[PDB]
């Protein structure tokens, strides 16, 4: 009826797999994030030995239909290898792996390993991600080799087949860290003649199943890097085949970026006479243009007027807010020569993640992007980064359209030099500045992240970095600390950026230290009002 | 490392 | 860095 996570806590293996296959699948997943003394007794060498011996005969016997207990005992098994990497308190004997692929291989082995079935691929998923959880990536290239060439339109019906059968694409990405693969990929013929039909087939375009076209596309271009293998000629001919079917920019698109991710870094752009398609996709992808201002450029995919209308004067509002809210008189910087923004906005966070990527050479993983390339070069044009979403703010509906806006205006008025040239961190202060402008006073989850019981200190604040990307506390305690300065002490918030805007990073660094000391205070207290009313 | 879960 | 997992 409900998860008891201490039935897992046992030196018995018979009473822990009576809790894998009584408590199911839902509640092993607690076993990742348990405390350690939950993972220390669930995770024993011994467990992960009896565990896979009873999963082996079991899997001998499955007879189809899918498996609620197999299930959970691979999820159980593969969770051990994920609580052996990250939990130093764990190590598996010898012997651990070899039972382990044991149970593996029975479900392999076993006559229904290429059923159809959304049951059945739902322990056929845990399989298949245990085989790269446990380091066996390397015993395994048949198996993805046949599920390259059996998967048709009737496996693509069921999602729990497509997300099962997408795992072969992992295994074939974990495999660089395992030298048994690496000393073995290179034969791999039949593995990449089946990369290249699937990749290839033009009905997964515009599929549900064309996500593992690309992931194909992928994986084929990170072979390119085994440049002496016996399977250079087919991995260059149907990298070659993929780059020729294919458009850089519209349908199937996705499947021709993927194979160009890869094999671009693992090779050489020129031997597929793909070198600076960048410059053609920026057109095709950002192909309208509207001119808000003699000062603000958008190119966008796919916008409507009424949107370019809104977004234009929703940065012309935000200017004018921005520049008496910081008390700049419009004075840049100096050696700053950014009077003209371009504004590049995709038609989806989909959109951004396939195209910003390789047209302004930027990590997506993110809501946006300001690129403030060298204020000091003459013609210098800076550009952000963006994306239209549903919950992104009317009526222009760009997902962090003011946030990026207040980048550019914060990089040009308050910061000397380009984005590297601080020598302190400022990152609470750029992500600070930039939510406390757009948002002014509304934004429930700042609120909402000082009343869960976790907060930081002023001190804590200043010293965040981009590392882990810690949204909680680069963005939410980034505006609280520019909000509260901001409130309650916006005469000490202009001496600090008397340094910022002379590049004098090490009296910046001096003057906010300070304030962590004193007004450490008066932050906390000030928080709990926030959390009040 | 690992897969996390599902 | 280099390009990241499927
Ligand atoms: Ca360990
Ligand atoms: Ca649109
Ligand atoms: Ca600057
Ligand atoms: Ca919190
Ligand atoms: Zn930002």
């Amino acid at each position: 009826e409900q998860c008891d996570l201490s039935q897992f806590q046992t030196t018995s293996s018979n009473q822990l797999m009576a809790a894998i296959r009584q408590q199911g699948a839902s509640c092993v997943n607690a076993l990742f994030s348990a405390d350690t003394g939950v993972q220390e007794a669930a995770f024993s060498s011994n467990h992960m030995y009896n565990v896979a011996q009873y999963t082996r005969t079991l899997a001998q016997q499955y007879a189809g239909g899918g498996s609620d207990e197999l299930e959970a005992l691979y999820l159980y098994l593969r969770a051990g290898y994920y609580a052996e990497f990250y939990n130093s308190n764990i190590t598996f004997l010898s012997w651990v792996t070899p039972a382990v692929k044991g149970a593996v291989d029975a479900f392999v082995q076993n006559a229904h390993f290429y059923d159809n079935g959304d049951a059945h691929g739902k322990v056929l998923n845990e399989v298949i991600i245990t085989m790269d959880s446990a380091g066996l990536q390397h015993a395994y290239l048949d198996v993805v080799t046949q599920w390259l060439t059996r998967w048709n339109a009737q496996y693509a019906e069921h999602w729990y087949m497509r997300n099962a059968v997408n795992g072969v694409f992992t295994l074939l990405f974990g495999g660089q860290w395992n030298n048994q693969y690496t000393s073995l990929i290179g034969e791999q013929t039949a593995l990449v003649t089946a990369l290249q039909a699937f990749a290839l087939d033009r009905t997964k375009v515009n599929s549900p199943t064309e996500f593992m076209a690309a992931n194909a596309a992928r994986e084929l271009g990170r072979l390119a890097r085994y440049t002496d293998a016996t399977i250079a000629p087919k991995v260059t001919e149907g990298l070659t085949a993929i780059f020729g079917q294919y458009p850089s920019y519209g349908d199937g698109d996705a499947i021709w970026l993927g194979a160009a991710d890869t094999a671009s870094y693992y090779a050489d752009c020129s031997q597929f006479n793909i070198c600076g398609f960048e410059d053609a996709l920026r057109d095709a992808a950002l192909n309208q243009t509207f001119i808000c201002s003699d000062t603000i450029k958008i190119r966008s995919q796919d916008m409507s007027q009424a949107q370019h209308l809104a977004a234009c004067d929703k940065m012309a509002y935000e200017e004018s807010f921005f520049h008496t809210t910081l008390e700049t008189g419009n004075q840049p910087v100096a050696d700053d020569h950014n009077t003209q923004l371009q504004v590049n906005i995709f038609n989806s966070d989909t959109d951004y993640g396939k195209y910003a990527g390789p047209i302004f050479g930027i990590d997506t993983n993110n809501g946006g992007m300001y690129l403030e390339g060298n204020p000091a070069n003459v013609g210098n044009i800076p550009n952000f980064i963006a994306y239209e979403a549903s919950y992104a703010n009317p009526d222009h509906f760009v997902w962090n359209l003011e946030h990026e806006y207040v980048h550019y205006l914060d990089g040009r008025f308050n910061m000397y030099g380009d984005f590297g040239t601080p020598t302190e961190l400022v990152v609470w202060w750029s992500e600070g500045v930039a939510e406390y402008v757009s948002r002014v006073n509304d934004n429930p989850q700042a609120i909402a992240t000082i009343q869960d019981g976790s907060t930081y200190t002023l001190a804590q604040v200043f010293d965040t970095t981009y590392d882990g990307f810690d949204v909680d506390r680069i963005y939410r305690w980034g505006y609280l600390a520019v909000r509260f300065m901001f409130e309650r002490h916006p005469d000490e918030v202009q001496r600090m950026l008397s340094a910022t805007r002379q590049g004098r990073w090490a009296e910046y660094k001096a003057i906010i230290s300070g304030w962590a000391n004193q007004y450490q205070s008066e932050f906390a207290q000030w928080t709990e009002a926030l959390a009040k009313g | 490392g690992p897969p996390g879960p599902p």
